[PDB]
RNA sequence: GGAAGUCGGAAUCCGCUAAGGACUGUGUAACAACUCACCUGCCGAAUGUACUAGCCCUGAAAAUGGAUGGCGCUCAAGCGU
RNA sequence: GGGAAGUCGGCUCCGUAACUUGGUACGGACAGGGGAAUCUGCGAGAUUCCCACUGUCCCUAUCUACUAUCUAGCGAAACCACAGCCAAGGGAACGGGCUUGGCAAAAUCAGCGGGGAAAGAA
RNA sequence: GUCCCUACUGAUGAACUCGUCGCAAUGGUAAUUCAGCUUAGUACGAGAGGAACCGCUGAUUCAGAUAAUUGGUUUUUG
């Protein structure tokens, strides 16, 4: 569901000063030298422990609220590493984990110390020792605080991708129009700029094709590298483009209006295709208004066609700024990705023993319409009042006026008094709002 | 929203009309705040304010002598990380099963002649609570001290030992008690008080003899107050 | 037309509703939200009745009737009961009954041609609900649930029911009845057809809860919306229904 | 209130066989009952009941008990251990003894097991006349009196009961010569312990003692030790010893995709049919699991999945319990799932396919889990899932085993049956299950509570699990470090790895990326997060054979009835109350001869024994109430009969 | 979200804590034996009770052996103790008896066998689709 | 990838000078833009940096209602001679 | 008597026929009672509910004992330096009388839950 | 091995002729938390989700009363 319920990570100071505060605060802090030496002792190893259960709490906190890398998606993992440096975040945890076992040791040495003290001079130097030990090593787990603090920030801000559903994954090179059709389909806030590298991160969108929800993920862009040499963004668009099951909108601009060459676009393609194994594969075409594809030499043409020619990857054109073919591409792309789902998942269903599932049932069952054998139908008494009407909108100057008018101008929802005898049909209209007797 | 959402609003909707002024105004009256923080809030909350104020004005002097210096102008960790390394290296990788047990306490040791003895003496039993070394775990004393009784939570194995010449402090093992200057029942016992020669062994450090041997064991002067601080502390005679 | 509404904050419209093809029952609570929607959507084709029936709100649960007739409990009081008949038409009957199972809108089913009981009914009731209401009386339960009413939505277009009901027994009630019957769900998973939605021949109102497949599956079977057609589910929205509802 | 009240009902089955460390003219061995020469009545009470062939248990055991040692017996339930240790009592006992005084007891934890053990008295005993007597709570206590008046020679008890009635009694225990404690293992997991150690002390020195169970936990040990002269402690055969015709697999899967691991297993592996099956089944599938809570929510997801599912934890209604166990073994269900002690309790057929969902703590308890199959010659199938939590346990039970451990294909055609292989499932069709996991979970509200209770319980189990040892633990993290953790298993095929070592190789150049620099540093906190990252970058056969020597081998308080603590020894008087109800005189002293008038006055009803005994005569009759004739006749009756 | 329901007038409570009912549906269980109530009001020395349509924890102590696993949530539904409905009419039916029902507000079960309160049904939609009988 | 003084490492010079840092902050994706350092004009006479000494505020307090003895006292009815 | 708490509680034999004295097949019987109710016309009458154990707790019931305001009459004893309102202060863990303050109005009745009692120290 | 004064809480009261109607120094002092409806599926949000001010109606605890009704109680010994 996301990661905004990590509680915020206070620095190396606010924590001294929290956890000292708390330990002064919630006990009772004045003990005298005419007291028992059992009750200074209880006094002061109250004192330790209680500092040591607020910093145990408050690290046991820090430890399970941070998402643990090993048992998310491949898709979440590789991001996280690519975000964070995985291999430092797990340092800064274990450096953690690490001082609140030694908290802990030092509370327990303490307070066998505690045990065996003898004066209140001695008891309050030892608590004064214990104390000081714990922040010390908080002041040490200095930085790790600041990087798990940026870390719980950037995660909280980070997008809800479900890698497992009806997903279009737009990628490509910069300046080729992913953004602006992200926008054109979906309501998601993409930054459009004319410079290059405007999407420094993964965006994602929403769609509803035939009563059906539909992410849309805008990769920030990629260019013509070997993958070893790939900064952390284009890391980000070959992870999405590795890990998530979809369909692929490759984009190209047959212009060179985006800065890149279309021989070294349709090289990219070609390297980055063994990510895009088996994910189906539509190539866009965009900026057509610009310069459309007839209007192209032919050996480019052929190039282009013999990259059709192989599994099943489809050409389309589209233009995002008069917005001519984006409806269509979307559709089209949609309906195929829920025809190839809907087979999937019918083939998953019958299963080679022949026995059909229990949903495969139910789903056959809820698709079945059941008809009258006879075939024979039966009268419907819809009045003529109802296609007379006029569709009710809250925007039209003289609409009707609507008992939620009514009482909004008559008080409000709980001050205005309903006439239960307005709608009363009777012989003479004089005789509404008479008492009609009931005893007599 | 799932970016830098706060950041796009700025781009595209801007501050609120009136921030701009109203930090501007704040920051000017920060100095009258200081003064009346100074000089009205209370009670150990004005002890860590002040404490406070005095790092920042040492930390702006130093600033400022080190700005006016530099525009008129126109190892102990390496050793002790060599040790721990070394430690490291061979505490995981020469490390082999060996039969690892210990005895039991002067306390369980007690409690068993004392079931075996009814008849208590009033005050037979003396706890010694002042912290000691020992050595070994299941040791028989004499009957001349057999009814000192030394605890688990005041024993201590090593010590925090400072070098000065080569000037760096390393966690080393304590071998054994040679002098306490308070009592000679003290240093029987093992007692660690203050100003108190212990052996100590300085293998780690790596020290040349004169004829080119490494010392394997050196005088050191426990410094502290191990009764009232959780630690020993010792500063090595060489 | 298909409406999603609630009643105050609840998805269960049948509860609070009663829609025919002559009147609407609409309980009487607080704001005027509920009674507003459903006269936006009938503006005074056909009357609208704040009613009460025992002092309670589930008027919707509790009354059963089509355009012939209406039928509350013996718990209904007199004057509930002229507040309705001053309400309604002289063309609509309306009649207390003396039934045991005073969950009228849970024991009754009923289109204008014909009404499906909870078999425990009593003879006389089966006589009166025939007779006010003008319709064939048959005893039956739906997917082995007694509570016609609460599990399965009538209108003389078609018929959604409870969405574990076997073909065998949706193909005999289609016979039985005469018009289409589909197995679906209200309300993002709720098997309460009847308390969930108000249905009649031209309109439903379902809750705020329903999702799109389904009130495309409710429009396609009452044929509420251009052309409609229970048949479409079987030839046009398969993919939506085996991808949502597998 | 009772959401974890006291404890997760499965705490744990810990077990250690180290307790092991207590130490023609002449027809040839035919390993008879007639051969071991018991009477002849006995024979024939043999020769009606049927069994025809001595049982292990019974071969190993009762030669030992007719030599007269003390015995501790290891066996799964169903082996024969109730017969074997009371073939002994009729067998010793041979006659009812005139003098008063008990000879036999036997110690069980619970009603149903003093029952069977009650049932296997009887038609053992057909023909003697030594009289049994069964004491469980419940039972009319007065009833109890009279039984015990009654005099039996064979009293099967539940220990609590027996403490109340020798207490409020002050029974002279010494005519009694023979102990047995039944399923002393659920006994001390029950909690009475303290309870069997004040009755061993007041049991005589002079006895003989048989402990049986299925493990030996350390507290058991403990009282063997303590308690028993000499104890032979005696095995079922080879549990230890896994069966070569058992092959074994290993699927590395995470916590977020153990449920759609387990579809995929049961999917696609164990070709598993749905619905209602038309003596087990041919794929007869058991399920192992940690939590009662895990249980619930893997049955429950099984049954919507649409599998033939049956269930049995430990704190389970008995009824329930034997519907289920019997839908099992009758074939009516596939999938069996239990924890630990409802399988140890329950008397498991032969298995075809035994699945682990959480990984043993234990290399011993996988050994018994594995030993359930795989029996009698026949081939099995052990499926696992592996967590990185749970791999050191993996390796430790790799040294237990001897085995050579491969990761996903190191080898083209590992031994299922000779070495420990682990690998990952395909991942097209997991997370095709995962998916199904997720929405069936965000649908179903039932069962998203049930994955948040099992969730909350799973944390307790990991911070309440017996950890692993430290080699065990680096060996985990230098495997997980090697390339084989995530590799494809062994048995999804060669071509399934040619297109995986395709596509991967890339995929692993991704996963292996060390970015340069953070976001962070596309400040203070970035000043920070740079000298952090600066300070954690990275730092720059000769042996005889023969006598080499190794560094490795080769007022006290108890629980009563009320649930209240109460003092160990506390005479409330109601037996001096009790011969004041009944008028009795003097009991008869140990010894002494038995009084029939005491035995017919107390000595047992006419057979079956109906709980409902109520007698109160009806209200008096209205002249105003309709039926006034016939209930002044009933209420005239009733006075009649007092 | 707690179970509280809104809404609600005053009714005399019949069913305190540490309580037996019996089960009105046909969710397999027999009765459950109320051990807390939702919106209750700590005071000392005072056990928590509900009135029919309150929302209640119970433990089925006889029923289904699914059902007796764990702490089900429950609405119950007719109390044997006469309570006081706002027309003046005291009124009290022959047992006391609740339904299964999830946190939401959704029964278990498919039927409810007896009567139902008047005020449970109108302040439990879902109750109210699954009774036959409602005074 | 982009880094133009201002995400970062190191040097940190010269001209024009009245003076202007290979830059003290705001800012841009990178610029641009503003501002500071420094300089000039108007203004006009004393300022400003650190310390020292008095008096004053803070420099820690729990728990029946109370105490410079009490009232009360402020160019004292307080402090120094 | 009722409520509550905990529980692991609720829901084969006789005769007959062959076989070696005992088993084998066949035929028949077995595997409840009590109390409280509801429904159809006492009715094979039909349907619903409750039956447990406990060295646990509480309440109701019975018995035992002490339990009592005023009036007429009769009529003691214990105990008694003198007294009796508080807060602060009164160096000796000391206040009841002293300092300086709060205050403070005859004579009584009843209730009573505070004070007018306590250490001695290794 | 050491029934009395007073505090508090209520009730009477002499003298100022009896009485009726008042004033108010001083002392005490009281309410508390939650929920539901509307606002509103609104603002906000890619999505998942999702408030608040005014207005309205109930409930917990606390406090002070009251007995029309509804239980309980019976020496009405009816
Ligand atoms: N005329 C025209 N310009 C287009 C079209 N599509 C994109 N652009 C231009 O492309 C620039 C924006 O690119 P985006 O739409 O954000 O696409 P992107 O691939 O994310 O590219 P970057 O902005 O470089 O990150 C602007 O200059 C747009 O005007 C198109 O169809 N027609």
């Amino acid at each position: 569901t996301g990661w905004k319920d990590i509680p915020p990570v206070p620095t190396a100071q606010e924590f001294i000063d929290i956890v000292l505060s708390r330990t002064q605060r919630r006990l009772p802090t004045q003990i005298r030298p005419g007291f028992k030496i059992s009750r200074i002792r209880a006094f002061y190893t109250r004192k330790v422990k209680f500092t040591q259960e607020t910093c145990s709490e408050k690290f046991g906190a820090i430890i399970s609220s941070f998402p643990v890398l090993s048992d998310q998606h491949p898709f979440h993992r590789d991001l996280m590493n690519i975000l964070y440096d995985a291999d430092h975040f797990k340092v800064a945890l274990g450096q953690i984990s690490t001082a609140k076992n030694l908290i802990e040791t030092i509370s327990r040495d303490y307070v066998r110390l505690l045990k065996y003290a003898q004066s209140l001079y001695q008891c309050k130097q030892l608590k004064r020792a214990a104390l000081g030990r714990m922040a010390t090593l908080i002041k040490r787990l200095k930085d790790p605080l600041i990087y798990l603090d940026q870390v719980r920030q950037h995660l909280a801000r980070l997008p809800d991708i479900n890698p497992t559903t009806r997903t279009l994954l737009v990628a490509g090179f910069p300046n080729v129009g992913k953004s602006s059709f992200v926008r054109s389909v979906t309501r998601a806030d993409t930054p459009v700029e004319p410079y290059a590298f405007t999407t420094k991160s993964l965006f994602v969108g929403h769609l509803d094709y035939k009563y059906l929800r539909y992410q849309v993920i805008d990769t920030p862009g990629i260019l013509d590298h070997p993958l070893e040499e790939m900064n952390t963004i284009e890391m980000q668009s070959v992870t999405a483009l590795a890990h998530l099951r979809a369909a692929v909108l490759y984009f190209m601009d047959i212009s060179e209006q985006c800065g890149f060459s279309l021989k070294a676009q349709i090289n990219l393609f070609k390297s980055i295709k063994p990510l895009f194994a088996n994910k189906m594969v539509f190539i866009v075409l965009n900026k057509m208004d610009i310069k459309k594809f007839e209007e192209l030499d032919p050996e480019m043409q052929q190039e282009i066609n013999d990259l059709t020619k192989s599994g099943e990857v489809e050409i389309l054109r589209a233009s995002c700024a008069t917005q001519e073919g984006v409806q269509e591409v979307k559709n089209h792309v949609c309906e195929r990705l829920l025809v190839e789902r809907v087979s999937q998942k019918l083939k998953a269903g019958t299963h080679s023993n022949g026995n059909i599932g229990t949903r495969l049932q139910e789903v056959m069952a809820r698709i079945h319409v059941a008809t009258p054998m006879d075939g024979t139908t039966r009268e419907t008494f819809i009045p003529e009042a109802v296609k007379n009407l006029k569709k009710y909108d809250k925007n039209d100057p003289n609409r009707r006026v609507l008992a939620r008018d009514i009482e909004e101008a008559n008080g409000g929802a709980g001050v205005f008094n309903v006439d239960l005898r307005k709608d009363w049909i009777l012989e003479n209209p004089e005789w509404k709002y008479d008492k009609i007797p009931e005893i007599f | 929203p799932q970016n830098e959402y706060i950041e796009r609003h700025r781009k595209l909707h801007g501050r609120r009309l009136d921030a701009e002024e109203r930090a501007r105004k704040k920051a000017a009256r920060e100095g009258h705040k200081n003064s009346e923080n100074a000089q009205n809030l209370r009670g150990l909350r004005a002890k860590l304010y002040a404490k406070q104020r005095h790092a920042q004005k040492i930390q702006m002097r130093k600033a400022i002598k080190q700005h006016e210096e530099r525009n008129v102008k126109g190892t102990a960790k390496a050793l002790s990380s060599q040790i721990k390394n070394k430690r490291a290296e061979k505490a995981a990788r020469f490390s082999v099963p060996i039969p690892k047990v210990r005895g039991i306490s002067e306390e369980e040791m007690f409690k068993v002649v004392k079931t075996g003895k009814k008849t208590h003496k009033k005050g037979w039993k003396r706890i010694v609570t002042k912290p000691t070394f020992v050595g070994p775990d299941f040791t028989r004393r004499p009957v001349k001290y057999e009814r000192f009784i030394r605890p688990m939570g005041l024993r201590y194995k090593k010590a925090n030992v400072t070098h000065p010449t080569l000037n760096v402090t390393v966690q080393l093992p304590i071998l054994s008690v040679k002098k306490n200057p308070s009592n000679p029942l003290y240093t029987q016992l093992g007692v660690l008080t203050k100003g108190t020669i212990i052996e100590v062994n300085v293998s780690d450090l790596g020290i040349v003899t004169a004829s080119g041997k490494i010392a394997w064991g050196r005088y050191a002067q426990i410094t502290n107050n191990p009764e009232n601080d959780g630690c020993v502390n010792a500063v090595l005679l060489v | 037309m298909a409406v999603r509404a609630q009643f105050e904050n609840s998805n269960e419209v049948g509860v609070f509703a009663t829609l025919t093809n002559s009147y609407c029952l609409v309980a009487l609570g607080a704001s005027e939200n509920f009674y507003s929607v459903f006269e936006a959507e009938l503006q005074d084709v056909i009357p609208i009745c704040r009613t009460t029936i025992a002092g309670t709100r589930i008027i919707g649960r509790l009354t059963a009737g089509n355009r012939k007739g209406l039928l509350v409990p013996t718990t209904t009081t007199d004057q509930e009961l002229q507040h309705l008949r001053n309400s309604l038409p002289d063309d609509i009957r309306i009649q207390r009954i003396e039934e045991r199972l005073s969950a009228l809108g849970n024991v009754i089913v009923c289109n204008d041609h014909t009404a499906l009981i909870h078999p425990d009914l009593e003879r006389e009731t089966e006589e009166i609900i025939a007779d006010v209401l003008g319709v064939e009386v048959f005893r039956q339960t739906i997917a082995d649930h007694v509570l016609v009413g609460s599990y399965m939505a009538l209108s003389n277009q078609g018929g959604l029911v409870h969405p574990k009901t076997s073909i065998q027994d949706q193909d005999e009630l289609s016979s039985l009845l005469g018009v289409p019957l589909v197995a679906g769900s209200v309300n993002r998973g709720s098997n309460v057809i009847g308390g969930g939605m108000v249905v009649n021949d031209w309109l439903a109102v379902t809750g705020l809860d329903t999702t799109a497949p389904e009130l495309s599956v409710i429009e396609s079977v009452f044929r509420l919306g251009e052309g409609a057609g229970p048949g479409a589910i079987n030839t046009s929205m398969k993919n939506t229904i085996v991808e949502s509802f597998y | 209130m009772p959401k974890r009240a006291v404890s997760p009902a499965p705490s744990e089955n810990e077990v250690d066989i180290a307790g092991s460390l207590f130490a023609g003219k002449t027809v040839k061995k035919g390993g008879g009952f007639q051969a071991m020469g018991l009477d002849a009545n006995l024979l024939r009470a043999i020769a009606r009941k049927g069994f025809s062939v001595p049982t292990p248990i019974q071969r190993k055991t009762i030669p030992l008990i007719l030599e007269r040692r003390d015995v501790v017996g290891m066996a799964r339930t169903g082996s024969g251990k109730t017969a074997a240790f009371v073939i002994p009592m009729i067998e010793r006992l041979k006659a009812h003894s005139a003098r008063f005084g008990a000879r036999a007891l036997v110690l069980s934890p619970s009603r149903e097991l003093a029952l069977q053990t009650l049932k296997v008295v009887k038609e053992l005993g057909k023909g003697t006349d030594l009289k049994t007597v069964l004491l469980v709570g419940g039972d009319s206590l007065e009833e109890q009196f009279g039984l015990m008046a009654t005099n039996p020679d064979i009293i099967i008890a539940t220990p609590g009961r027996f403490l109340h009635l020798k207490v409020e009694m002050s029974l002279d225990l010494s005519s009694i010569k023979y102990v047995v404690f039944d399923e002393a293992d659920r006994l001390f997991e029950m909690g009475f312990a303290a309870q069997l150690t004040e009755i061993l002390h007041a049991l005589p020195p002079s006895r003989q003692t048989l402990l049986f169970s299925a493990t030996l936990p350390s507290s058991l040990v403990e009282f063997t030790r303590a308690g028993l002269q000499d104890p032979v402690l005696v095995r079922l055969d080879a549990e230890t010893k896994v069966s070569p015709d058992l092959e074994s697999a290993f699927f590395s899967v995470k916590s977020g995709e153990k449920e759609g691991a387990l579809l995929h297993i049961l999917y696609d592996i164990i070709k598993m049919p749905l619905g209602d099956p038309p003596k087990p089944t041919e794929h007869s599938t058991i399920i192992f699991t940690a939590t009662k809570h895990h249980v619930e929510y893997i049955s429950n997801l099984l049954r919507l999945a649409g599998f033939s599912v049956s269930y049995v934890y430990g704190s389970l209604d008995q009824t329930a319990r034997k519907i289920q166990v019997d839908n099992f073994r009758r074939g009516r269900t596939n999938i069996l799932v239990v924890t630990d002690v409802a399988a140890r309790g329950i008397d498991i057929p032969v298995l075809a396919n035994v699945i682990n969902y959480d990984f043993p703590p234990q290399p011993k308890i996988f050994v018994h889990r594995v030993g359930r199959t795989a029996r009698a010659g026949q081939r099995g199938w052990a499926y696992a899932l592996v967590r990185e939590s749970d791999l050191p346990y993996l390796l430790d039970l790799q040294l237990f085993l001897g085995r050579r451990l491969v990761l996903g294909r190191e080898e083209k055609d590992p031994s299922f049956a000779r070495d420990i292989v682990v690998g990952s499932l395909k991942r097209v069709e997991l997370e095709n299950n995962v998916e199904w996991v997720n929405k069936v979970l965000h649908e179903n509200e039932d069962i998203g509570a049930l994955k948040r209770v099992t969730a909350k319980a799973e944390k307790l189990y990991m911070k309440t699990r017996n950890p692993a040892s430290s080699q065990s633990a680096k060996r985990a993290r230098e495997v997980i470090v090697s390339k084989g953790w995530g590799q494809l298993h062994a048995i999804f095929g060669e071509e399934a790895a040619n297109e995986e070592q395709v596509r991967d190789n890339l995929l692993s150049k991704i996963t292996g990326y060390k970015p340069q620099e953070t976001i962070f540093e596309i400040n203070k906190a970035a000043e920070a997060v740079r000298s952090f990252r600066q300070r954690i970058g990275p730092r720059k056969s000769f042996a005889d054979p023969e006598v080499y020597m190794s560094y490795t081998p080769r007022v006290k308080m108890i629980r009563g009835e009320s649930g209240v603590k109460i003092a160990a020894s506390f005479k409330s008087g109601r037996f001096e109350k009790w011969r004041q109800q009944h008028r009795l005189g003097r009991l008869p002293q140990v010894g002494e001869m038995e009084k029939a008038n005491l035995v017919r006055n107390f000595s047992l009803p006419s057979g079956p024994r109906f709980k409902h005994k109520q007698m109160k005569a009806p209200k008096e009759a209205d002249k105003w109430r309709d039926d006034y004739e016939v209930r002044k006749k009933r209420v005239a009756e009733a006075k009649e009969k007092r | 979200k707690r179970g509280a329901p809104g809404g609600k007038l005053k009714m005399t409570l019949g069913l305190p804590v540490g309580a037996i009912m019996n089960c009105a549906d046909n969710s397999g269980a027999r009765n459950l034996y109320i051990i807390a109530v939702k919106g209750a009001g700590a005071r000392l020395n005072r056990l928590p009770a509900g009135g029919v349509g309150d929302m209640v924890m119970a433990t089925v102590k006889k029923g289904k052996p699914e059902l007796r696993k764990k702490v089900h949530p429950a609405v119950i539904v007719r109390q044997a103790k006469p309570w006081k409905r706002f027309d003046g009419v005291f009124l009290y039916f022959e047992d006391n008896a609740g339904v299964i029902v999830n946190p939401k507000g959704e029964m278990k079960g498919s039927a409810i066998t007896g009567p139902v309160g008047k005020e449970a049904a109108e302040l439990w939609p879902r109750i109210a689709s699954n009774a036959g009988v409602v005074m």
